[PDB]
């Protein structure tokens, strides 16, 4: 709920994080938008959205 | 049908699902954005 | 006045009904959407650098390595401007018009 | 620091995983005329 | 694909005889291994 400079796995950008409702099935780790911007991710350590 | 009028984007829609549904908050995103017309669809009907 | 009371009635039931008659507006509102979805899908594009995303640059390469790389993103993304603004220019020509 | 390589011909193979890998060890050895790479620059790939 | 080899998978019930039903449906992974080797041929196993 903050701006921050993200890294996740190498995946380097800056945002506002914020809990997902984003439905992802177990084998998936990042999710995008149209424009093929990541606006979801798995995080690592513990595995919500 | 309007691909916006850019109206009021204020996030509350903008940060959540329809930022995945719409189109117009990538554009956004990307630094594209849409302006609105001086005179507003009240005001061309009062023109009318 | 019944002739005209009828054909104000018409106009109704034509726009009521028809899929096509305000079409001339629609194509104006498609091709502004259609071009903004075409300049946000060129940020997609490599160009010929080894990605399409400025921070996977950024987050792989020195310095050095990264500016050839980044050059090509700019070359690009700015050439894919003066496209989009050239066609709404010329375009607007013809709203103008 | 394997023992005795593989010939050229018959190049040997192992799959890295499930680990940490800090190539600065490799990078901050003097041992190395050669450490060329070719999508990644040797400094970042600590970071990574 | 590459040096992997990997498999997708569905269940569904369905009322058929003997056909493969009309309809719709998508495979999700299931596993992936590394095993990098030269195939051209398979054969399925089954029980008594
Ligand atoms: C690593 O992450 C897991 C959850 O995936 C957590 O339970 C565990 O405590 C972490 N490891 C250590 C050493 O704390
Ligand atoms: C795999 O083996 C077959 C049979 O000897 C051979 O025809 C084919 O060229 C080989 N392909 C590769 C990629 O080694």
């Amino acid at each position: 709920n903050k701006c921050v400079n993200f890294n996740f796995n190498g995946l380097t950008g800056t945002g506002v994080l914020t809990e997902s409702n984003k439905k992802f099935l177990p084998f998936q780790q990042f999710g995008r938008d149209i424009a093929d911007t990541t606006d979801a991710v798995r995080d690592p350590q513990t595995l919500e959205i | 049908t309007l691909a916006d009028a850019g109206f009021i984007k204020q996030y509350g829609d903008c940060l959540g699902d329809i930022a995945a549904r719409d189109l117009i908050c990538a554009q956004k995103f990307n630094g594209l954005t849409v302006l609105p017309p001086l005179l507003t669809d009240e005001m061309i009907a009062q023109y009318t | 006045a019944n002739q005209f009371n009828s054909a104000i009635g018409k106009i109704q039931d034509s726009l009521s009904s028809t899929a096509s008659a305000l079409g001339k507006l629609q194509n104006v509102v498609n091709q502004n959407a259609q071009a903004l979805n075409t300049l946000v899908k060129q940020l997609s594009s490599n160009f010929g650098a080894i990605s399409s995303v400025l921070n996977d640059i950024l987050s792989r390469l020195d310095k050095v390595e990264a500016e050839v790389q980044i050059d090509r993103l700019i070359t690009g993304r700015l050439q894919s401007l003066q496209t989009y603004v050239t066609q709404q220019l010329i375009r607007a020509a013809e709203i103008r018009a | 620091n394997a023992t005795r390589f593989a010939s050229v011909y018959a190049w040997n193979r192992k799959r890295i995983s499930n680990c940490v890998a800090d190539y600065s060890v490799l990078y901050n050895s003097a041992s190395f005329s050669t450490f060329k790479c070719y999508g990644v620059s040797p400094t970042k790939l600590n970071d990574l | 694909i590459d040096g992997y080899f990997k498999i997708y998978s569905k269940h569904t019930p369905i009322n058929l005889v003997r056909d493969l039903p009309q309809g719709f449906s998508a495979l999700e992974p299931l596993v992936d291994l590394p095993i990098g080797i030269n195939i051209t041929r398979f054969q399925t196993l089954l029980a008594l």
